[PDB]
């Protein structure tokens, strides 16, 4: 538990990752709890972290892409 | 997070089921007389747990089965069932019931009985910290020698494995993998808000113009659909954002990364003394860098050094094996896996060994295998494995009984 175990299971395990969650993620504040941590941390733990980051960044972008295209075709149909 | 029950039918010698009375949280030994099912035992744990078992050949595969008297043995299944009142696994239960089943033709995890994947449970297993970069959560007398008749070059390769490098440049280049893919979404998205912005101000103009005199609904809706562009850009933001933030992440650890390589490095160091000078007393022994080329060792069982090659039978044993100790205090587990690392070593140092994990398993969970009796004294449950009609049996037993079969 804590605020960056949300990217550990990131790394190895999305299944607990809801929509929700990967839209609460701030991955900001994220990477810096990262890179100041609370103990210095192993090269492989960091290495993992890293992941779970970028695994939350891109279903961001997918959320996002599948939103926009609703978002589009939406418009485009109200048209007629 | 332990081991609370065992439960294997049809796997090596185990040829009917066997429910294994459940463990202690703390150190379960068992012992019973040679050929009897000890390794076979540990075998199917590190059945259902190791990665060196997750991918087999069939014939492999059917090497598991049990080939004996009865009717032809045609499945196996090793159902581990972990506690996870700590929720240390990924999984809402207090229980959780790991299962793999094997036969002619299948070999499928089941996990809470649903089926995963051999990569679902490698996930799962690293998850709850268990790295396959890490080969001593299981220690057989196998990986005690490897260690101790080993050239200083190959345990370089083991830390730096160990330490990181192998799994930092392998995510390290799975992650650029994803962002690349992550771009031409991003492009395909902030298109997307170019296109639906000119429908806006195509709407903006329609609107105007009846205004000052093409469907009522896009008209009607044409505040929400602003609204809602505005929602998606300062999610945009939030990845463009967020984008520049994992650069800033990349290199700080390509940076911190040689510090935090010699950072493991001497912890291990440290950590290989204080394991050493507690098992021997008096004695001391630290470890050296060759050229970076290599990790060597010189120990002193009193300072009068000697190499690694420089040293005895069960001498250059005990030495590798707090080694292994101290990579262990150095990247702890739930529960370790011992089968007969004792056997190497005189009753002095088979009793100091002993004595350390009596303190040890008082944080984890250990389960072993012996012949002698120093450990006996480790343990907390005793088990007795017993061959019969070419099939074993495995049973509770009491430390009296147990100090019979040694
Ligand atoms: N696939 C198998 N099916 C049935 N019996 C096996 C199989 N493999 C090994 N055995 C036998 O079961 C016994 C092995 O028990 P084992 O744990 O390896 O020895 P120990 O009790 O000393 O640790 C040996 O008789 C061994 O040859
Ligand atoms: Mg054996």
């Amino acid at each position: 538990r804590g605020p960056l175990a949300k990217i550990w299971l990131a790394a190895h395990w999305d299944k607990k990752l809801t929509k929700a969650h990967v839209f609460e993620c701030n991955l900001e504040s994220s990477v810096e709890s990262i890179i100041s941590p609370k103990v210095k941390m192993a090269l492989r733990t960091s290495g993992h972290l890293l992941l779970g980051v970028v695994r939350i960044y891109h279903r961001k972008a997918k959320y996002l892409l599948a939103d926009c295209n609703e978002a589009f075709i939406k418009i485009k149909m109200a048209f007629r | 997070m332990y081991i609370k029950q065992v439960i294997i039918q049809g796997f090596r010698s185990y040829r009917d089921q066997t429910i294994v009375d459940p463990f202690s949280s703390k150190h379960n030994v068992i012992v019973g007389r040679n050929g009897s099912g000890k390794s076979n035992f540990f075998y199917a744990i590190q059945f259902v747990l190791s990665d060196e078992f997750s991918h087999l050949r069939p014939e492999q595969r059917l090497a598991l089965l049990h080939e004996g008297t009865g009717p032809r043995v045609i499945s196996a299944f090793v159902e581990i069932i972990f506690d996870n009142s700590d929720n240390r696994l990924p999984i809402d239960k207090e229980e959780v019931s790991l299962r793999r089943v094997i036969g002619a033709k299948k070999d499928q995890y089941f996990l809470d009985k649903k089926m995963v994947t051999k990569n679902d449970v490698m996930n799962l297993l690293e998850s709850a910290g268990f790295s396959r970069s890490n080969p001593y959560y299981i220690v057989k007398q196998g990986k005690i020698n490897q260690m101790a008749t080993a050239p200083d070059s190959q345990r370089l390769k083991l830390l730096r494995e160990v330490a990181g490098t192998r799994v930092y440049d392998e995510r390290k280049e799975e992650s650029i993998s994803l962002m690349k893919e992550t771009e031409g979404k991003r492009e395909k998205i902030n298109e997307l808000l170019k296109y639906i912005e000119e429908r806006l101000h195509t709407l903006e103009e329609e609107k105007e113009e009846l205004a000052g005199s093409v469907n009522k609904k896009a008209l009607d809706q044409f505040v929400n659909f602003s609204e809602q562009k505005e929602k998606l850009i300062k999610r945009q933001e939030e990845l463009d954002r967020g984008y520049k933030s994992i650069m800033e992440l990349m290199n700080v650890l390509e940076l911190r990364k040689y510090e935090a390589i010699q950072l493991t490095f001497k912890q291990v160091s440290k950590n290989f003394s204080e394991v050493f000078q507690k098992l021997v007393p008096g004695g001391k022994a630290t470890l050296v860098m060759k050229k970076f080329t290599g990790v060597g060792i010189r120990v002193s069982f009193t300072g009068e050094m000697r190499e690694m090659q420089q040293l005895s039978g069960g001498q250059k044993s005990l030495v590798a094996l707090a080694l292994i100790f101290a990579i262990q205090k150095c990247d702890p587990a739930p529960f370790y896996l011992f089968d007969e690392i004792d056997q190497a070593l005189d009753a002095q140092h088979r009793k100091a060994v002993s004595d350390m994990i009596m303190e040890l398993a008082v944080h984890a969970q250990f389960i072993t295998t012996t012949f002698r009796p120093e450990l006996l004294e480790s343990a907390d449950k005793f088990y007795g494995v017993k061959f019969r009609n070419k099939v074993s049996h495995i049973d509770v037993i009491t430390a009296e009984m147990a100090k019979d079969f040694v």
